[PDB]
């Protein structure tokens, strides 16, 4: 069984949150469907359930704020709250309570990040980084790859399209008061800067941009 | 609610060691006590069900035993790929209350870090926005400061760090920081530095750089 | 403040055995040619010391308790000591006294001092001009909250140097009782060249500071001298030692000074000059104190149990009642045991609400209900306070308050079967919700619409006592659960469900303490010869002293006997003629505590000699001791 998340990830207060759980790979025969929100910070809270004939019960944690449906013709279940305030924050996971062939299994999938505030949606503004002519130079050169004014929550930061791996360190988001800052790595020796060009990729899921962005060293003396 | 509560906040063990993950929970957590396998950059997966069976494709040396509300993840001789974060929690009664987390790790040999700070680029002072960054990687352990020297004094508003897993080839670690500044107090200020104090050097090193290039 | 002398070097914690050391006037008054007894905090001789230097290999001043009482002992050739740090808790928190001589005078302040991480004195450039005058003060940094000073009066005093062997020596007592603290000085000439003197002495009073604060460690000071980390010190040393409240007699003289002493809990020797309360103890038999042994343990002799509350019947039971007629039981006057619920690993679901059931095993309650119904995978986990649904709503609310406990199991073999199980009926429709522990058993047909219904279904008048559906081929989620709800509260009645049991093994020959349904106390479990009748418990003796028992879950009679007791005999010569005594204690053998059984009791110290001599000391029954070559 293969899991998918996909949906809008800004919702505005007093708005209405819409999503979709894709599953792929085992059709809807045995097994329910939860959620769970994510706090930032790795820190988990049990949000509601579904059945999969027509029975649908609530959780003590949203008593009339959750709206679960099922759909067994595209074997899909969406998930919609009513009153977002700011507080949710966070990120909702889907996973099987399926338990076939002697043993018990539950998987889990990506997951959309959700943010709820004012902004709207901005894309990503990419810009190298290179050292420059009155930087200290050393035997390891290091590269990295600046992001500044994205929003919302998640991204992802790759190099040359996910195929370099090796040193490769991307470092999460932060809490800012407007708006955040990426910053990712590489490690590459002497030989290869500035001989060799270095292009790091970054995606965005919640508005679907990909910009690339060649590292340059501007600006030289 | 079962309201849990760990006590080990993290664990760091060798080839062989026994990893000992204990969940002193407030109230009753069942006989039907479940762990899960956060991956490093995956999914949490499922390892252990009613605390005695394994997963699909585990190993026989992931197991459980206990008496009462003091149960134990017992693990013996821990290889280099089962660096995951576990959580302790019940399969008995929705809803499944978690509790705070202990991420386990691989004890390995130490390294040199390396300073490099990095000059704005000309991009990004043509929409108006100045940032310096610095960045520090391949040290051991995480036992480390990042500080900022704007103009000899330091900094600490402003200041966010943030922090990756373990690497599986160099086993290393890698942590820097985030300072953004506005496009009137980026022409007041001349060099910035920054720094790391590690254990493996008397010394920090030293690395500025100029903005007029 | 910061910097911290690199030259600490680890030593080990040895010891140092000291001989008559530790003795003390406790107050100020005379006697003499008598032994007067008292209490007090004092050093017990031939006891284990610490083993310090103040030299420039091992320069070390660690924090030791005070509560338990200290003693200061320390050799003294050229002043290297100079004061001492009297603190709660090291820091500048709570208050703190100080007591040092910087040669001129005796600073005694009690303020909130922050104290540095390692204060020091000394004096500097020793190369030219040295002079051993104090130009350094590096105690605290500030002061705050002061409520005492006070200034000695003015002097000077000599930190020279003096080769070849020690020749002063002082010996302070640290101690604070109710507030008061006392410092007892005493100065002798001595030659020493490495150990503590082996000596006897007295210690005089020099001041009182009635501080009126609590004092739990200590720290004493060193000096350094070198011709700032790597000043070395001179040569020195100081011994600390542990006081402990024990009894000493006291031999004063026409003069006052203290001749003798007695130690009432070192050895068997001077054990008796406290019980005749001379120091010429004349040749004979004496009794000193009373033998006794303490019990090891409290062991609740229960095999198995004896009442049972109805879990059977509950448990194991065919069949259940619906989610809307439920039965309560009300369970009481029994004993429960809560530890078998949870081990007995066969049930899927077992979770307590505000307390561990671990916890109540030792724990009395009042009144106990049970409930059970069977329903649906989808229902059970609506059994919670703040569900909705129609469980939670329309069958069966908890309250907020829920203290209790829910169990549930798999019971797909039995309440299912091929076809449909179409016994168990729910409530689907209601006008309003239902209250806490409110059972709804009503058959009116539920009025959706503005038309009435008149008994019979038609339109918007469906039945609301729906007929639940059980399928062997559907999946785990849907099969069949037996629900029990077990409730629990607190009233003004008396506790009737107890039980908490803690029973081992079967010990004997041990002194223990035992637990029956009727009988308690300390005794010694052995075999016995009597024939017990089976509805009796226990037997006593004549003068009401019970001495038999019975286990009222196996068959077999254990006698009470008592534990071994007796008084503590001594055989003791005269003061100058030997020092060689031997235990005897009273009714008890050799292994219950040189050896030789008698009748009285054990003989420790005296060898079996098949000569008889002549009876110079009785010991008993028959039995003498003597001195021979």
């Amino acid at each position: 069984v293969q899991l998918q998340e996909s949906g809008p990830s800004l919702v505005k207060p007093s708005q209405t949150l819409s999503l979709t759980c894709s599953v792929t790979g085992d059709s809807i025969t045995n097994g329910y469907w939860n959620w769970i929100r994510k706090f930032p910070g790795n820190k988990l809270e049990y949000m509601g359930y579904i059945s999969y004939s027509g029975s649908t019960y609530y959780s003590p944690s949203l008593k009339s704020r959750i709206s679960i449906t099922r759909d067994t013709s595209k074997n899909q279940h969406y998930l919609q709250l009513n009153s977002v305030t700011s507080e949710d924050t966070a990120t909702y996971y889907c996973a099987s309570d399926y338990h076939g062939s002697k043993y018990y299994f539950d998987y889990w999938g990506q997951g959309t990040t959700l943010t709820v505030s004012s902004a709207k949606t901005t894309p990503p503004s990419v810009y190298p980084l290179a050292p420059g002519s009155a930087a200290q130079t050393n035997s390891m050169v290091t590269l990295g790859c600046l992001v500044k004014g994205y929003f919302p929550e998640p991204v992802t930061v790759t190099w040359n399209s996910g195929s370099l791996s090796s040193g490769v360190h991307t470092f999460p988001a932060v809490l800012q008061s407007d708006l955040y800052t990426l910053s990712s790595s590489v490690t590459v020796p002497s030989s290869t800067w500035p001989s060799e060009t270095v292009t790091c990729n970054v995606a965005h899921p919640a508005s679907s941009t990909k910009v690339d962005k060649k590292i340059v060293p501007r600006d030289c003396g | 609610d079962i309201v849990m509560t760990q006590s080990h906040k993290f664990m760091s063990t060798s080839v062989g060691h026994r990893v000992s993950i204990t969940c002193k929970a407030s109230q009753d957590v069942g006989n039907d006590v479940a762990w899960y396998q956060q991956k490093p950059g995956q999914s949490p997966k499922l390892l252990i069900y009613w605390a005695s069976t394994r997963h699909t494709g585990v190993p026989d040396r992931f197991t459980g035993s206990g008496s009462g509300t003091d149960f134990t993840l017992t693990i013996s001789n821990v290889q280099s790929e089962d660096l995951a974060d576990y959580f302790c929690q019940q399969y008995n009664r929705y809803p499944y209350t978690f509790g705070g987390g202990t991420k386990l790790e691989i004890k390995r040999a130490d390294a040199a870090p390396t300073v490099s700070i990095f000059p704005p680029s000309s991009e990004q002072l043509t929409s108006g926005g100045a940032s310096v960054v610095c960045f520090l990687n391949n040290f051991y352990p995480k036992d480390i400061n990042v500080k900022w020297k704007i103009d000899g004094s330091e900094r600490q508003n402003g200041v966010l760090n943030s922090w990756t897993d373990q690497d599986s080839k160099d086993s290393t670690y890698s942590m820097s920081s985030t300072l953004t500044l506005t496009k009137d107090e980026y022409e007041r200020h001349n060099s910035y530095t920054c720094e790391a104090t590690h254990k493996t050097s008397t010394s920090p090193i030293v690395k500025s750089f100029n903005r007029n290039e | 403040q910061c910097v911290n002398l690199t030259t600490r070097t680890q030593l080990p914690p040895a010891y140092t055995n000291s001989f008559t050391r530790g003795v003390y006037y406790p107050d100020k008054v005379f006697r003499s040619s008598v032994l007067h007894s008292t209490q007090d905090l004092f050093l017990p001789f031939f006891s284990n010391v610490t083993w310090f230097h103040a030299i420039h290999k091992r320069f070390d001043n660690p924090v030791l308790p005070f509560n338990d009482g200290v003693y200061f002992a320390s050799t003294e050739k050229s002043n290297i000591i100079r004061g001492w740090i009297f603190g709660t808790t090291l820091d500048s928190k709570t208050q703190s006294l100080l007591i040092v001589n910087n040669a001129t005078n005796v600073v005694i302040k009690v303020c909130e001092f922050q104290f540095c991480n390692d204060p020091f004195l000394g004096v500097y450039y020793h190369k030219n001009n040295k002079s051993w005058m104090e130009s350094e003060f590096r105690v605290y940094s500030s002061a705050n909250n002061c409520t005492f000073e006070y200034v000695s009066q003015p002097f000077l005093m000599d930190l020279e140097g003096k080769q070849g062997n020690f020749k002063n020596l002082r010996e302070f007592v640290f101690k604070n009782i109710d507030g008061y603290f006392k410092i007892y000085s005493k100065h002798t000439p001595i030659n020493l060249v490495r150990d503590l003197p082996q000596g006897f002495s007295a210690l005089e009073p020099l001041v009182d500071l009635p501080i009126g604060i609590n004092i739990t460690r200590f720290q004493t000071l060193l000096a350094l001298h070198r011709s700032s980390s790597g000043w070395t010190a001179g040569a020195a040393a100081y011994y600390v030692g542990y006081l402990q409240p024990r009894t000493f007699l006291l031999k004063y003289n026409e003069n006052g000074t203290i001749t003798d002493a007695v130690d009432c809990a070192l050895d068997p020797l001077s054990e008796t000059k406290c019980t005749l309360k001379s120091f010429t103890v004349e040749k004979g038999i004496y009794q000193t104190s009373n033998f006794r042994v303490q019990p090891t343990e409290s062991i609740v002799r229960f095999p198995n149990i004896t009442n049972l509350c109805p879990f059977g019947e509950v448990f194991n039971a065919t069949r259940f009642a619906s989610v809307y007629a439920w039965n309560r039981k009300r369970i009481s006057n029994c004993v429960a045991d809560y530890s078998v619920l949870y081990n007995s690993a066969s049930f899927s679901t077992f979770k307590c609400y505000g307390v561990s059931p671990t916890k109540l095993n030792d724990l009395c309650f009042t009144n106990v209900y049970a409930d059970s119904f069977v329903i649906r995978g989808d229902e059970v986990r609506q059994i919670a306070p703040g569900q909705t649904g129609k469980i939670a709503d329309y069958n069966y609310k908890l309250p907020d308050d829920f203290t209790g406990c829910v169990i549930a199991w798999n019971s797909n073999n039995l309440d299912s079967k091929v076809g449909g199980n179409y016994n168990y009926l729910y409530r689907l429709f209601r006008k309003s919700n239902l209250k806490p522990f409110e059972r709804d058993i009503s058959t009116e047909i539920y009025q959706a619409g503005s038309t009435p219904c008149n008994g019979v279904e038609g339109f918007n008048c469906y039945f609301p006592l729906q007929s639940y559906g059980f399928q062997p081929t559907n999946g785990v989620g849907y099969q069949p659960y037996r629900v029990v709800v077990l409730s629990f509260e607190l009233l003004h009645a008396p506790a009737t469900v107890c039980g908490p049991k803690k029973s081992t093994n079967l010990v004997k020959n041990k002194c223990v303490n035992f637990n029956f349904n009727g009988l308690t106390g300390t005794g010694v479990l052995t075999e016995s010869n009597k024939k017990f009748l089976p509805f009796q418990q226990f037997g006593r003796d004549i003068a009401d002293t019970t001495d038999a028992v019975r286990d009222p879950q196996t068959l077999e009679i254990l006698d009470i006997t008592p534990c071994s007791f007796g008084g503590v005999s001594v055989i003791t010569p005269g003061t100058n003629t030997s020092n060689q005594v031997a235990v005897l204690y009273q009714d008890v053998n050799c292994t219950e505590v040189n050896v030789f059984q008698t009748r009285a009791g054990c003989l420790i110290g005296a060898e079996h000699v098949n000569n008889s001599y002549e009876c110079d000391i009785p010991i008993g029954a028959g039995i003498c001791a003597s001195y021979q070559t």
